[PDB]
């Protein structure tokens, strides 16, 4: 989605909003998927 | 900290935290290659040992910078990484401290590790010397208390249930589940003294179990027992209070 022309044409930033939930270690994120 | 006279300053004060940043992230990954893992190697007890020994030498070179107190040092480390390490140890101590424990072949390794948080700790009461009230220092001790806040919380509990374990040894319940002034007790008289006690529910009653090495006479010896957990338990939450 262009948001550098936001002069000309709205850009639709409810599709490309994204949340954070999870920061794991590589570490943790193994051991995890192993369980 | 600062060459005065010179055209070109380095800061000493700042790389030393840099290292210490460095080996404290070391010792976090191997930590969490063990944490799986039921029993630590003689080869990785061999590596922890010696890595905690350069721990807390870095510890004693920071607070032999700050002592005395110097204000430019003190405020150098305020502003540096060190509260990211001292982040890390503590969640490294609330770990380890409840996973040796329960490990009988661990003891050396526990006995190094807890005079390496006693050093971190006398490290951030020489940070706090000389403070003054609502300070930039104790802000910043205070945001990384609220960072580490359940790390914290393990640690303060894993001292409590042992500093009541003196109070239970010393009571005269103890001295009636065992009347003989030897010093030794079986398990169930020892678990049975838990019960009594009254001051230490299932969870710790079991864990103390855990942490307790009997032999195949179903008997330990309590006195020890309370040493091993108590005087370390003792200095450390003094600095720590």
């Amino acid at each position: 989605e262009s948001t550098s022309n936001s002069k000309n044409v709205p850009p639709d930033l409810s599709i490309c909003t994204f949340v954070l939930e999870q920061s794991l270690s590589v570490r943790a994120l193994q051991e995890m998927l192993a369980n | 900290r600062t060459q005065t006279g010179n055209n070109t300053t380095v800061n000493i004060i700042i790389s030393t935290v840099d290292y210490l940043l460095r080996v404290q992230e070391s010792i976090s990954d191997f930590y969490w290659y063990y944490s799986g893992k039921d029993v630590i190697d003689e080869q990785g007890q061999r590596n922890f040992s010696k890595a905690i020994q350069v721990a807390k030498q870095v510890f004693n070179t920071l607070t032999e910078y700050i002592q005395g107190p110097c204000t430019g040092n003190q405020q150098s480390l305020a502003h540096s990484r060190l509260w990211d390490a001292v982040v890390g140890f503590l969640h490294v101590f609330a770990h380890m401290q409840m996973k040796l424990s329960q490990d009988s072949s661990q003891i050396e390794l526990l006995k190094e590790l807890m005079d390496l948080q006693k050093d971190m700790v006398v490290m951030l009461l020489s940070m706090l010397e000389g403070n003054v009230v609502n300070g930039t220092i104790g802000k910043q001790m205070v945001d990384m208390l609220v960072e580490s806040s359940n790390n914290v919380e393990m640690i303060l509990k894993f001292f409590d249930m042992f500093l009541k374990l003196k109070d239970l040894t010393s009571s005269d319940t103890f001295k009636e589940y065992d009347p003989d002034g030897k010093g030794v007790i079986s398990k169930r008289d020892f678990h049975k003294a838990m019960e009594s006690h009254k001051h230490y529910t299932q969870s710790e009653t079991e864990f103390l179990l855990s942490c307790a090495e009997t032999d195949e006479n179903e008997t330990l010896d309590y006195e020890e027992f309370v040493k091993r957990f108590h005087e370390p338990a003792k200095d450390i939450g003094f600095n720590v209070a």
